[PDB]
């Protein structure tokens, strides 16, 4: 239509005297054209325009204004010394009328940075309450587009913003709860107080609430302070409107993953909810549809079949059918695959072209995500390779081959090669490359190779260079694989064809040299089946289901052998006692993603324990350095040494080590507490994973105690029979006390009681007890630290509570005394 | 906040006598032209208010020599982006004071411009409401 | 929208009409110019009247206090003002200030000039120290002049309302005034300013039963105030409360927030037909005239809400590097005892209520913000939503992790993790509520303490508390009272016995479980 250059230019005019609203406004109109249109402004004389517009702010024309608008945001980012553009956008913004209000907010908002936000503010919340859709939702939109140059500016807003929501007009309200979801949040928390309060309500704004239940979708439990449920009372999981977008949004959702479960007049578990607007006219394509559902696709799935798969069939119209086969592919699943691949064959009927690839590639690809056997899956394939015939290509040489290996290789060798019968080179580079591939690398025993050998020769005449080239290595492999092989490898490879063309001589010449000439240590090698040259995932299953509606590694497996490994690395830990065993009850002293998640396991070596305490720093306003773990014990233990966490900036894990040394002679438990305090080193921090300022100050964050239990210092095993090793440990050592478990009604309860507390597994499976017997012996046995054994024997007397005499004997003094004192 | 990816109101061609795109995915000519004639192929000479490109939920109508467009998500369906669609076909015809052919957008292309702006805002619905648009814009 | 407020009547007088109400400039005294034909001031701090000035016979319509001459101007319809000397009591001058009634008089201290505003459509300018000249005179209205206030960003300047629609802002050196504002639109009755150092604003009351704000630095018409449901008699500003305090015809004075213009209070003491307001430019002090007499009120917030953790997260509310409705503050300074130190403010995490009163936790891992018959926990440092709970009032025991609320529901409540304890509920009503380990709980005369055990009555203390604060071992008490302190003993043992055998009275207690230590 237009020439950018020339109305870039004659804009410069009016920068100078004329103002002429009727000129400018249409030279704006131009400018507006010239991009719609399509065409790329000039930066030179569209930094001119710009400042030349600007005084044109001054007379006040309503079709004037609102070319201003569209024109200075198109033109902002191509154009210079903008700034004074704002100024006259909020002289147009307070001046009450839709077209002014509206346009001029957004125009406004856009040009407008953190500097200029401030000036914006008054402006702004006299437009956003407005219950006038345009003045309040241009607010709205402009007040997400200002939380990236200010935030802060714009949740002074939210009061703003929620008084809008209160408003059912679908705009208001759709802009209100949208933006402020976005603006408010500071912790979900706060986000779910704004969700709450519109949540009970049966709105007539369908927009709201979509947006809405993409917040809600997750179940929400916090939403104003807290409540029973995940309730959303505002269609999600209710169906107080009917609408069937919003009751597809909602209904797949809720189904699998309440947002409340299934009201009578409400379906939020079963199946219903889309099923109900199912039979429906184009707007069906949203209804009929389905993913999760309870407990999965197919029940629901029979529903809605009706229109999904008459429509399939019926339309060969591609709008319609898209739509029915997107909903049969939904209403699918791992039953409803024989169903799902009669309608995909089908469907090719209809849109038959790229359509009809697909239907093939989706038939296997179907049998393969779904399983109606692996070997059907190939028979697909074939189908698929018949079919086309060359819409298979590189990728599917290499899936083909792949997935095929796991199974069916001697098949599709033999498939190919009836397959390769086809066409002698408009079957494209890739069907030989793949008969070629198959009969290289089986090495053909299953049908004789010189079918395939006499298919795949006439082939490469013919065909590109790659595959003539393959055809030359394979030969090569098989040769290596097969000496049975070598006689044909030298017919083919003495020919013009595949070798001595151009790639194809080049690889040959080396092939050929390695099998005729050399060793074929090199050869034997190389071939480890004669495999492809990469192993993808099973890509086109993926592909297919858009298209068609258009290594982790370990050590330990044990707690104490990873913590093991993080205390290996400092050397004091096992300098001072080797590691028995590690907790198999570590405590987090605090809590996750509040002020520091630190995690406590205590570690009990020989003579020796060692806490490891994992410290993150979570203060967003901080980061820390030289950040320990301090340390009280309650009983005897020295504490030798304190290992930091080098720096625990925001959100960083860290860790820090206390060394104690055990006692080894406490006549009183290795049950012990520790009273633990975190000291560091605060440098102020802007929030992001880390940053220090140049100075800081000290400062000390309490953390929970460390409880240390027998059961630390014990690893649980059983006995054979229990009386032997219960005598064999050391009766030397033995001591008895009598106990009284009066919180314990029964001998079950009360072998676990002694078994968790000292770490120890009770023998012969001893924790089932024949219920509510007059005597039992109980057997325990496991390994203290150090490595020695300690085995307990407890006589129990059920009168209506429990006794017991528990007898334990040791290697050592120390077991003997600690379990005694532990258990009571 | 998003709802309408893009409107586009396109000759029977599929070239652009209009698009304006509330995505940021296409700014430049080409790209912008080439979007228009994808989802006039499909969507064309088969009217519904559905059709399915780009796995986004198309949103169409016709006249005597235009294809007017929303593109939209297909999480929704065509009644929400239709919505929008109605306003947009509406809008312009009472703006323009002719019913949307080639010949009323070309007749009154700053009325176009204007009252699409008004419709759609960076993707989000802006107006819906085809009368509060008209009065809201200047010819 | 909520505001810490608390109105009470500091003192009333009654007599005729009372046109204008004042605050003494510098002094705890209020004048109130009647229509007694006297002037009346009265120091309502301790209720003393200070003096009395007969003006005239006829209705004396302004009164205001030069206080640097220690002397009082009145305008009455003598068509005078009168000075007089309100110690040595004696009139010092007596001039005729304009051609009718003196409806306001204000009064510059820092120049010799009190301009007045009468109903002869002008305003006079007239100089104490040249013994009451004319200095200057102001022709600019052509209605009567209802209500004169000077600006307190230029003394110089000083607006005027008259009912002739419009507020007009003179400046003195200019007979004319330099600009009109036209802010009403039912005659102007009132203009103030709000004050301060950056506050450009007018009000303008109105007949149409409207107070409107302006911005005289923008022009605009920020808002309009419903005021009264009844012919706005004056309008004005609160300084330091963001609020308007209007007065109509109707008896009633009406409160409304300056940020929302939503109903803070309705007051009517049957006195009615409110034709005045004014407000203390110290603030909390607001005084408001009526027909059948004056009242001088006076207005809630004292006293800030704030504490201090041992994380040095120092919290309040307000403030600088702080926003009233999010929530801030730290404090890791430590210069010098003598002197204020620094604000220290280190930035903290969301809100979702408004700070009736705002605490961090005194040892460092909670914050709470209370509000509005709610408490929201936020995290010491982190702040993000802990917990939640009721509380119309919020108080931290000793525990600080068991807490004492007032859910008011006659019972003192107690929420130990943000959670309700109903293991806790007195045997005695409520009234109100101490913290601290033994809850002190007000009913019927008493002060009960309750027992965060099984709550029964361990003693009752005869003289009720200010507050109870319990030592962090929970066996000593420190009672602020009106006896003045007490500290007490709680036994542990002899509570233990007692408690379980609930000998302790319902509403008496036990005399033994706690015995009065000093």
């Amino acid at each position: 239509h237009l020439e950018k250059s020339a109305v870039l230019q004659e804009a410069r005019v009016f920068n100078e005297t004329p103002i002429n609203p009727r000129k400018c406004a249409h030279i704006l109109t131009k400018i507006l054209y010239l991009i719609n249109q399509g065409e790329h402004l000039g930066t030179t004389e569209a930094t001119e325009a710009f400042f030349a517009m600007t005084k044109l702010f001054q007379s006040n024309d309503p079709t004037l204004r609102r070319m201003c608008y569209l024109t200075i945001k198109e033109m902002s980012c191509i154009a210079e010394d903008v700034i004074i553009v704002t100024s006259s956008l909020t002289k147009d913004m307070t001046g009450k009328e839709d077209n002014y209000r509206g346009p001029a907010v957004r125009a406004l908002c856009q040009i407008t940075d953190s500097t200029m936000l401030q000036a914006v503010e008054r402006y702004m919340k006299q437009a956003i309450v407005d219950k006038v859709p345009s003045v309040s939702s241009s607010a709205l939109v402009s007040s997400l587009h200002l939380l990236k140059c200010s935030f802060d500016v714009v949740k002074r807003w939210v009061n703003e913003a929620q008084e809008a929501a209160s408003s059912d007009n679908i705009m208001v309200q759709y802009h209100a709860l949208g933006l402020l979801y976005h603006v408010r949040k500071n912790d979900r928390l706060a986000v779910s107080k704004m969700i709450s309060k519109f949540t009970r309500h049966g709105l007539k704004s369908p927009f709201a609430y979509c947006m809405m239940i993409r917040v809600a979708s997750k179940q929400l439990e916090e939403e104003d302070g807290s409540r029973d449920s995940p309730l959303f009372d505002f269609i999600e999981s209710c169906l107080r409107n009917k609408h069937e977008m919003v009751v597809y949004e909602a209904a797949s959702a809720i189904v699998n993953l309440p947002g409340c479960s299934a009201k009578e007049l409400a379906p939020a578990v079963s199946v219903l909810q889309l099923f109900c607007s199912s039979p429906k006219a184009a707007l069906r394509y949203a209804a009929v549809r389905t993913l999760n559902k309870v407990a999965m696709k197919h029940p629901s799935a029979v529903t809605a079949c009706n229109l999904d798969l008459e429509n399939l069939v019926t339309d060969s119209n591609r709008s319609i059918a898209t739509l029915a086969i997107t909903t049969l592919l939904k209403t699918g699943s791992e039953s409803s695959i024989d169903r799902l691949m009669k309608q995909i064959s089908s469907f090719m009927s209809e849109i038959s072209d790229e359509f009809k690839v697909v239907v093939v590639q989706a038939i296997s690809a179907l049998c393969q995500k779904y399983p109606r056997k692996h070997a059907v899956l190939m028979n697909f394939l074939f189908t698929m390779l018949r079919e086309e015939g060359g819409f298979e290509y590189k990728r599917a040489i290499v899936d083909c081959i792949i997935s095929i290996i796991e199974e069916n290789s001697e098949s599709k060798e033999t498939g190919l090669s009836h397959l390769c019968e086809f066409i002698e080179d408009c079957e494209f580079t890739v069907l030989a490359t793949r008969i070629l591939h198959l009969l290289g690398q089986e090495g053909p025993k299953t049908n004789n190779p010189s079918k395939y050998i006499r298919f795949i020769y006439n082939r490469v005449v013919l065909e590109h260079e790659e595959v003539r080239a393959g055809a030359v290595s394979a030969l090569a492999k098989f040769g290596a694989q097969n000496e049975e092989m070598l006689p044909s490898i030298l017919v083919l490879l003495k020919r013009c064809v595949m070798d001595d063309d151009n790639e194809v001589r080049d690889r040959a010449t080396f092939y050929l040299n390695v099998l005729e000439q050399k060793q074929k240590a090199l050869n034997a090698g190389y071939i480890l089946n004669g495999l492809t040259v990469s192993i993808p995932g099973l890509e086109k299953a993926l592909q297919q289901y858009t298209l068609e509606p258009s290594q982790p590694e370990k050590v330990a497996a044990t707690r104490q052998e990873i913590f093991q490994e993080q205390l290996a690395a400092v050397p004091e830990f096992q300098g001072l006692g080797p590691l028995f065993k590690s907790s198999p009850e570590p405590v987090a002293l605090t809590e996750s993603e509040t002020e520091y998640v630190i995690r406590c396991t205590k570690h009990t070596f020989s003579d020796h324990l060692v806490f490891q305490f994992d410290c993150t720093n979570t203060l967003n306003d901080q980061t820390l350095e030289n950040v320990t773990v301090q340390m009280e014990p309650t009983e005897a233990y020295e504490v030798l040494s304190y290992v930091p966490a080098r720096s625990l900036p925001y959100n960083q894990p860290g860790t820090c080590y206390t060394l104690v040394a055990l006692p080894t002679e406490d006549p009183t438990a290795v049950a012990c507490t520790f009273s633990c305090v975190m000291k560091f080193t605060v440098k102020d921090c802007d929030p992001n994973t880390g940053e220090i300022d140049e100075e800081g100050y000290e400062d000390e964050y309490v953390l929970e105690d460390l409880e240390v239990t027998v059961a630390d210092h014990i690893q649980k095993v059983m006995k054979v029979n229990f009386e032997a090793a219960w005598d064999e440990v050391g009766d030397e050592f033995e001591k008895e006390e009598t106990f009284t478990l009066s919180t314990i009604k029964t001998l079950e309860e009360a072998v676990g009681n002694i078994v968790k507390f000292l770490g120890m597994h009770p023998c012969e499976r001893s924790d089932k007890v024949p219920e509510n017997k007059n005597t039992h012996t109980l057997l325990l046995a496991g390994v203290f630290r150090g490595g020695h054994d300690i085995l307990v024997r407890s006589r129990l007397l059920l009168l209506d509570t429990v006794t017991m005499q528990v007898t334990a004997r040791s290697s050592e003094e120390l077991p003997v005394d600690i379990i005694l004192a532990s258990v009571g | 906040l998003y709802t309408v990816k893009a409107i586009l109101i396109l000759d029977n061609d599929g070239d652009r006598l209009f698009a304006k795109y509330y995505d940021d995915t296409y700014p430049s000519v080409k790209e912008q032209k080439a979007f228009e004639k994808n989802i006039f192929n499909k969507t064309h000479r088969t009217d519904s208010e559905i059709a399915l490109l780009e796995g986004l939920t198309v949103v169409y109508k016709s006249s005597i020599d235009l294809y007017f467009y929303v593109i939209g998500s297909s999480y929704e369906n065509e009644l929400m982006l239709m919505a929008v669609l109605n306003c947009l076909f509406d809008s312009l015809s009472q703006m323009l004071r002719k019913n949307v052919e080639k010949r009323a957008l070309l007749e009154n292309m700053e009325g176009l411009f204007l009252a699409v702006d008004e419709i759609v805002d960076g993707g989000v619905i802006l107006e819906s409401d085809p009368q509060q648009v008209v009065h809201r814009v200047a010819l | 929208m909520p505001l810490r407020l608390d109105i009470k009547r500091k003192l009333t007088a009654r007599s005729d009409r009372v046109k204008s109400v004042d605050l003494h400039p510098t002094e705890p005294w209020m004048l109130a110019s009647l229509y007694n034909g006297s002037v009346c001031v009265w120091n309502h701090e301790t209720q003393t009247l200070v003096k009395t000035f007969e003006v005239c016979d006829l209705p004396v319509r302004a009164a205001k206090f030069v206080a640097r001459k220690n002397w009082v101007v009145t305008g009455a319809d003598d068509m005078q003002i009168r000075v007089f000397n309100y110690n040595t009591l004696e009139r010092v001058h007596m001039f005729e200030a304009h051609s009718d009634y003196i409806r306001c008089i204000a009064v510059h201290p820092t120049q010799p000039f009190i301009l007045t505003s009468s109903d002869d459509m002008l305003i006079k300018l007239w100089d104490w120290d040249k013994k009451w000249s004319c200095s200057q005179v102001f022709e600019g209205h052509t209605h009567y002049v209802m209500q004169i206030v000077i600006n307190p960003k230029d003394n110089n300047q000083f607006a005027s309302a008259s009912l002739d629609r419009t507020i007009k802002v003179w400046q003195l050196g200019s007979s004319s005034p330099n600009f009109t504002l036209e802010g009403h639109e039912k005659g102007v009755n009132c203009i103030d300013y709000y004050s301060g150092g950056d506050k450009p604003y007018l009000i303008s009351g109105a007949d149409d039963r409207l107070v409107k704000i302006w911005d005289y630095q923008n022009k605009t018409c920020v808002q309009t105030l419903e005021g009264h449901a009844q012919n706005v008699s004056c309008a004005s500003f609160h300084p330091e409360l963001p609020i308007i305090i209007t007065g109509s015809e109707d008896g009633t004075v009406r409160i409304w927030h300056s940020s929302t213009y939503r109903l803070e209070s309705t007051l009517n003491y049957g006195m009615e037909r409110v034709w005045c307001v004014a407000s203390l430019r110290g603030s909390n002090n607001v005084a408001l005239g009526y027909d059948e007499g004056s009242i001088i009120v006076k207005l809630g917030r004292e006293e800030p809400a704030m504490s201090m953790d041992a994380n040095g997260k120092i919290i309040w509310a307000k403030h600088s590097e702080v926003q009233q409705a999010n929530l801030k503050a730290m404090g890791d300074t430590e210069i010098k005892d003598g002197e204020r130190l620094p604000l220290a403010v280190k930035d903290m995490g969301s809100c979702e209520i408004y700070p009736q009163t705002i605490q961090h936790n005194p040892n460092g891992r909670f914050v709470v913000v209370c509000g509005d018959g709610e408490y929201i926990i936020y995290t010491a440092m982190a702040l993000r939503n802990k917990s939640f709970g009721s509380a119309q009032e919020f108080a931290w025991a000793h525990d600080s992790s068991e807490y004492a609320i007032r859910e008011s529901n006659s019972i003192v409540k107690i929420f130990k993790n943000f959670k309700e304890k109903k293991s806790f509920k007195p045997d005695f009503g409520a009234e109100s509520i101490y913290g601290g380990f033994l809850l002190g709980v007000r009913s019927v005369n008493g002060l009960a303490f309750y027992d965060w055990e099984n709550t029964e009555l361990i003693r009752r203390i005869e003289i009720q508390p200010k507050h109870i604060f319990w030592s962090d071992s929970g066996e000593l008490v420190c009672i602020a009272t009106e006896e003045s302190f007490f500290i007490l003993k709680y036994l542990s043992e002899k509570v233990l016995a007692a408690q379980e055998t609930h000998e302790g009275v319902t509403e008496d207690g036990i005399e033994d479980a706690f015995e009065v230590l000093g």
